[PDB]
């Protein structure tokens, strides 16, 4: 299980036993002989010949020699006394500190060095080139940004930093080995049924290795110990096993197992995973996968000072960059103003259009008033208006989270760029005074006229259209209203609420709500995207002191507030304040786009704080990470939350790197994901060093694909093969290449490559497959090789969510009791289309596996031979066996496949695995985003199994459509259907908190919409069940019922 | 009146009424389990209503209508329907309606590759853009270091040739291999220079026709799902498309 490559041993019974910045500017890959100009302290350039590979020290080495040739020579001291700069591709002058560098390595742009004798003393402080390599713009860029919300978030968020080097350092050396090898595990200790029950009441053979001396020797103990006995317990009864002589009373053995035991923790053979803390033993990933898949643990016996050993310390510092009280927003006496003056370079054809206009609105999600346009004056070339806007909602009734949202047109009517600007800046100021903003290009999907979804901020483009905006003075600056002179509005209105009788819509001591009105339950139920209509709304306002009982409701009472009305946003605050802290499948749709209110994001970070463990948390990073967009400002509480997250385990450190890296190309977040990341590689200690040297070779690794992609492609694979192969003997690769962290999963260690088993696979985007030797001394026992594939040229973001739904899936069905097995093979985005797909070993291409074997002349593919295959494969009960897997899978990656609607299963993107596992690859485009031209209604079956498969799930005979095994199979689907459809809510809200990323499949919740038909939510499951069949029955062409 | 009603399209859940509704402006209508209710009204930013209140003198689903086709301001703080008759070029066939969908649909299908294939250039012209802005100012960098250079050379030269004769040759020598080294990155940057200003201009001329190229790819797409709709109030839909 990433483990074992899903490998089941089915015989085993436990019972019965920058981007084109090559090495230089242009270059690529630069050339293996290349002359450097060397300047001196002396004025006097000398070029040196220097292999495209030797080390600063060489060249420094070299030149002193040889300026002794040149003139001016007693005016230059002892080596020693120098170091040398140059000006990099990010064009910023770096010192090169670290000689040991290679002069390929260092991103040069021109091929010269300078000499200089380093003052800035400090060398130590400018280690942290570093952070700026890790990240990829270097920390000086920021020092150099004006704006004081960026410089505010670089010192405050300081605080968050030492509170997780704090928390750390708290019980060292325990609670810092604690920090880097985090239990890796399962979230309920209580097993399901179908697992316990391959145990024989409940106990697990486990082997424990364990050194003495030379020692390449070791000792198996092979205990057989209760399914839940903490790792301490089994080391106990493993030094039992050790010591036991026939001269060593009972007494004097117990005391040697008190003495002895806790001088050593557990270990999983084969990789960096430890069992750091309590859990009952089945509560381990590891263990967990092992009884799964019928596998005995492997589990080492680790000196814990010989772990001590090999972390030491991460040693924080403090970095280098170590009108009064204003006027309350709720006294200004009029409505909004916004003027639009002109705009500057808009492109389009002067024949080819009738004219353009500036259509604004505010917003809060949906927005709070009568959207408006301005006279469709002075068209296309050169474009001012002169206009004042006016919106009629008053200005103490704007929102927090207000926005405007704006966009120029074409008339017929066609938006060009739009944008948004945020109505209130971080200290809590009314926006007033100019304002350029920048806007963004209309993209794929929206062709509706605004853009709220939309980020806010202006695009950094000098050539991009910028309109240029004034909003309202009012002779002092304006603030939005304290916390408590809010708490005090409420108060008022509620004791204004209380004297009235008539009634209207919000027709609110004792509330007649008796019973009858437990609809109120009822709308509490409905999935998100599902509307909420004009009564509704009302009426849920009309109860909100009631909701509080039935708390998971608020998603909707929130959507039920007037917005632009600050006594039902005053009061909803008081709510939000001593509302019950919530479920996290649920507090999580408070951070998609839909509530942007700071006291509920809040809220919503209050109750993961509760709720979410650290590691529901990894299962959810992406949705977490990526939903930052939607926070308004730098300094936010979610930001705060995850970075002290971060810090704390550094297993959660390393895709929280990551991700924020993926996107860090992406305008949208440039900005927002670079500081975080700054921020996160000054605190993480000794693990920044760890993570410098993956960057070192994905960039590498980048670097080759990019130029077997450009001129190299044409070339017979064997011409392209013995390029990379010759490319990668290159010292500075092999050592680039070779001693790093597995990106996939860092506990998994990649040592020597192996080349002969590297390769460019056949694929046009031409990916790297990459083996590696773990260098674990128990390699043995986990897989003595390890390989990756690394591919440049799909985003990755897409297999990568779906992968992520296929997982989550199966813990709901398993960790309930129902067992389908879902194969979600690992995946990485490192970049924009560069990322790692994990292999898994022993699996084929239907496709293959129907031309391994199958008739000579090549005159029709034998229906059987997919049975025929495995039925090689597997003679015996392991026979039985593997159709069981092969039948449950199926059933899964069926469901699965039907709801997340993902692209066709063509015979050569479905894999079967030895022991009957069948799993897909290549999920092309998920939520039928090929519906974009028609694809009206459809539902389509992605997954439809042909006789092919059929034959194999009925173990043989003819007439497959009726056995018992379909109906063993359909009875799994139906009960794998109806139970993602209890949990719908989470997949919404999920694929919800996705719109933020740049994925053109996900641009709006109409994108999501699909899954609502797919889970059949509008009716009962009743209903469901039988829609459900009904499809399969259609694609399946007859035969899905009885 | 209910059936026909020309704002009831019956069934339609609240997915198809949406993607109904999407891109319709203000003023836009149309109607639509049983532990909820009865038929919704949806009009536009979706708003969902279910008389509606209790001063129900119904009479009937159309006599609630044509008073707020009069409106909704006084209860809360334009048909948008027109029986697919307007255009679809009045072509009887059943077919010719079907297949011109297709003729539409292959047309819509065009764009959007040409549009994507637009998409892309823009998203790689402009990082071309800014690669060529922080490398105009790696030369900029560079020289500056050279021009400190060759000062320093002079700072140390006229200071050394007090002098005997050998030296004083070979010195000036290397500060002018120097000196036209300095000219010869300046014929780089100013021929950068050339072809950023060169790649800023053709960058327009993709925002050009992209903004020339939306105006199509929404009325070609519009009267598809207006033709398309046509087939769907009379009438497998699959193969045309
Ligand atoms: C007879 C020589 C044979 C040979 O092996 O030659 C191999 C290498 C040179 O590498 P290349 O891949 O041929 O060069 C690239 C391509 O030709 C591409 O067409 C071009 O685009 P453009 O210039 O048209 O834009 C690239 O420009 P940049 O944008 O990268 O500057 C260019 O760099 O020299 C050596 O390493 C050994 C010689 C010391
Ligand atoms: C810059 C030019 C873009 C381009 O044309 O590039 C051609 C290829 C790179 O593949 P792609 O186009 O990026 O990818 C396309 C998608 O996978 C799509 O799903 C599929 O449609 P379907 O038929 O599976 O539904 C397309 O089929 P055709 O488009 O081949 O018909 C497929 O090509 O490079 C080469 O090797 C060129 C060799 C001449």
């Amino acid at each position: 299980m990433s483990y074992y490559h899903h490998h089941h041993h089915h015989d085993y019974d436990i019972p019965t036993t920058r981007p084109s910045s090559g090495e230089l500017w242009g270059i690529h890959l630069m050339p293996p002989r290349i002359l450097v100009e060397c300047l001196l302290p002396n004025g006097m350039i000398v070029t040196l010949e220097c292999l495209r590979e030797a080390t600063l020290i060489t060249i420094k080495h070299e030149l002193f020699k040889e300026a002794r040739k040149y003139p001016l020579h007693q005016l230059l001291q002892d080596e020693s006394s120098y170091i040398f700069v140059s000006v990099t591709q990010e064009a910023e002058r770096e010192e090169f500190f670290d000689e040991t560098r290679r002069l390929c390595d260092l991103r040069l742009f021109q091929p010269f060095l300078k000499v200089i004798e380093p003052v800035g003393n400090r060398e130590e402080k400018i280690l942290n080139r570093e952070i700026g390599f890790a990240i990829g713009m270097p920390v000086c860029e920021f020092d150099m940004v004006k704006d004081p919300e960026v410089q505010d978030f670089r010192r405050n968020i300081l605080n968050v930093c030492k509170e997780a080097v704090d928390l750390r350092d708290l019980n060292s050396p325990h609670s810092r080995a604690m920090y880097v090898y985090p239990p890796n595990v399962e979230s309920s200790p209580e097993l399901p049924k179908h697992i316990y029950n391959k145990l024989d009441k409940g106990q697990i053979i486990v082997v424990i290795w364990v050194i003495v001396s030379p020692n390449n020797d070791k000792q198996k103990y092979t205990l057989k110990i209760n399914h839940d006995c903490v790792p301490e317990q089994v080391i106990a009864e493993a030094i039992r096993k050790k010591t036991r002589s026939m001269l060593l009373s009972s007494e004097q053995l117990k005391l040697c197992v008190l003495e002895y035991q806790g001088k050593y923790i557990l270990k999983v053979c084969g990789c960096d995973e430890y069992f750091l803390e309590k859990y009952p033993l089945s509560q381990y990933k590891y263990i967990r996968s092992c009884i799964m898949l019928g596998r005995m643990p492997n589990l080492m016996l680790m000196a814990k000072e010989s772990l001590y050993s090999q972390l030491p310390m991460d040693c924080f510092t403090m970095p280098s960059y170590s009108e009064t009280s204003t006027k309350s927003l709720w006294v200004i006496n009029s409505a909004l103003r916004i003027k639009i003056l002109c705009a500057t370079y808009v492109n389009v054809n002067i024949r080819d259009i009738d004219k353009i206009y500036v259509r604004t609105g505010i917003y809060h999600g949906g927005e709070p008033l009568c959207d408006n346009v301005n006279t469709q004056r002075v068209p296309c070339s050169n474009p001012r208006w002169n206009e004042w806007l006016n919106y009629d909602i008053y200005i103490p009734d704007l929102p927090r989270a207000a926005r405007l949202c704006l966009s120029i047109c074409s008339v017929e009517h066609c938006p060009l760029a739009w944008g948004n600007i945020n109505l209130f800046d971080y200290t809590d100021t009314l926006v007033s005074g100019k304002m350029a903003l920048n806007l963004w290009p209309v993209p794929h999907g929206l062709e509706d006229l605004l853009n709220p979804i939309g980020v806010t901020g202006s695009n950094p483009n000098k050539e991009t259209p910028c309109l240029e905006l004034e909003f309202d003075w009012f002779s002092s600056v304006v603030k939005f209203p304290d916390m408590s002179v809010i708490e005090e509005h409420a108060n008022w209105s509620v004791s204004r609420e209380a004297g009235f009788s008539y009634s209207h819509a919000g027709l609110s001591d004792n509330e007649l709500r008796e019973n009858d009105k437990e609809q109120l339950k009822a709308i509490s139920t409905r999935d998100p995207l599902s509307e909420i209509t004009e009564q509704e709304k009302d009426f849920l306002w009309s109860h909100r002191h009631y909701c509080v009982t039935i708390p998971e409701i608020l998603p909707k009472l929130l959507l039920s507030v007037k917005w632009n009305s600050r006594d039902e946003v005053a009061q909803m605050y008081c709510l939000v304040k001593d509302w019950p802290p919530i479920k996290p499948e649920q507090a999580m749709e408070l951070l998609d786009c839909n509530y942007p209110d700071p006291m509920v994001r809040g809220f919503a970070v209050r109750c993961l704080e509760k709720y979410l463990t650290d590691d529901k948390l990894s299962q959810y990073l992406i949705q977490l990470v990526q939903v930052l967009k939607y926070e308004q400002y730098l300094d936010n509480l979610l930001v705060r939350f995850l970075l002290k997250k971060a810090l704390t385990n550094q297993r959660i450190g390393h895709f929280f790197f990551w991700h924020l890296k993926s996107e860090m190309h992406n305008k949208t977040v440039s900005q927002r994901f670079g500081l975080l990341l700054e921020s996160y590689c000054r605190a993480c200690g000794m693990y920044l060093k760890h993570l410098n040297r993956q960057v070192e070779a994905m960039e590498k690794l980048i670097n080759l694909t990019d130029i077997l992609k450009q001129e190299k492609k044409d070339e017979t694979q064997k011409v392209q093969m013995k390029f990379l192969v010759e490319q990668m003997r290159r010292p500075d690769f092999m050592d680039a290449l070779q001693g790093f962290l597995s990106p996939l999963n860092p506990a998994h260690q990649l040592g020597n490559l192996r080349l002969e088993e590297c390769r460019i696979m056949s694929s046009a985007k031409r990916p790297l497959w990459l083996n590696w030797e773990n260098p674990d001394i128990m390699s043995e026992l986990l897989f003595q090789n390890n390989e990756i594939i690394f591919k440049n040229g799909d985003d990755l973001r897409q297999d990568m969510l779906t992968l992520q739904i296929i997982r989550i899936m199966e813990n709901i069905w398993q960790n309930q009791g129902l067992d389908l097995r879902m194969l979600p093979y690992g995946c990485l985005s490192i970049g924009d289309c560069v990322g790692l797909i994990e292999v898994v070993r022993n699996s084929h291409t239907i496709m293959q596996i129907q031309c391994k074997g199958g008739l000579k002349g090549a005159l029709q593919f034998n229906s059987h031979t997919l049975h025929q295959w495995l039925k090689d494969k597997n003679k015996g009960e392991i026979y039985d066996a593997a159709i069981d897997l092969f039948t449950r899978s199926c059933a899964g990656y069926c469901v699965a496949t039907f709801i997340l609607g993902i692209g066709d299963r063509h015979n050569s993107n479905i894999m079967v695995k030895d022991d009957g596992q069948l799993f897909h690859i290549d999920f092309g485009h998920f939520l039928d985003h090929k519906k974009k031209k028609f694809g009206y209604k459809r539902e389509r079956v992605p997954f439809v199994l042909t006789q092919d498969f059929l034959i194999v799930i009925s173990k043989g005979a003819q007439e497959c459509t009726k056995t018992r095994e379909f109906e063993r199979f359909q009875e799994m689907c139906y009960k794998a259907y109806l139970a993602i459809r209890q949990h719908a809510n989470l997949f919404i809200n999920l694929f919800s908190m996705m719109l933020g990323s740049g994925m053109p499949e996900l641009q709006s919740f109409d994108d999501i919409a699909y899954i609502r038909k797919t889970l059949a939510l509008d009716k009962t499951e009743q209903e469901a069940l039988e829609y459900f069949m009904k499809q399969m029955n259609d694609a399946h062409h007859g035969g899905w019922t009885t | 009146s209910l059936q026909d009603a020309e704002w009831y399209w019956g069934d339609i859940s609240r997915e198809e009424v949406n993607e109904k509704l999407r891109d319709t402006a203000d003023g836009t209508f149309l109607v639509r389990t049983k532990m909820h209710g009865d038929y919704t009204l949806t009009l536009r930013n979706n708003k969902l209503i279910k008389g509606f209140s209790d001063p129900l003198t119904f009479s009937s689903v159309v006599e609630l209508i044509n008073h707020y086709r009069n409106s909704l301001a006084q209860y809360n703080p334009y048909p948008v329907s027109k029986y697919q008759q307007d255009q679809v070029v009045k072509e009887d066939n059943i077919e010719a309606v079907g297949k011109k969908l297709h003729e539409y649909n292959t047309q819509f299908q065009e764009k959007s590759r040409e549009y994507d294939r637009l998409y892309e250039e823009y998203t790689r012209t402009s990082q071309e853009i800014q690669m060529k802005r922080t490398a105009i100012e790696a030369f900029n960098e560079t020289i500056k270091i050279f021009e400190e250079q060759c000062q320093t050379q002079e700072r140390y030269s006229k200071e050394y040739i007090e002098k005997n004769e050998k030296e004083i040759q070979r010195i000036m020598h290397n500060y002018d291999k120097l000196k036209s080294r300095i000219s010869e990155i300046i014929d780089s940057r100013r021929r950068l220079e050339e072809d950023l200003k060169k790649q800023a201009a053709e960058y327009r001329e993709i925002d050009k026709r992209m903004n020339s190229i939306k105006p199509d790819l929404i009325q070609l797409r519009k009267t598809r799902d207006q033709y398309l709709m046509w087939l769907t109030q009379k009438g497998k839909l699959n193969e045309w498309l």
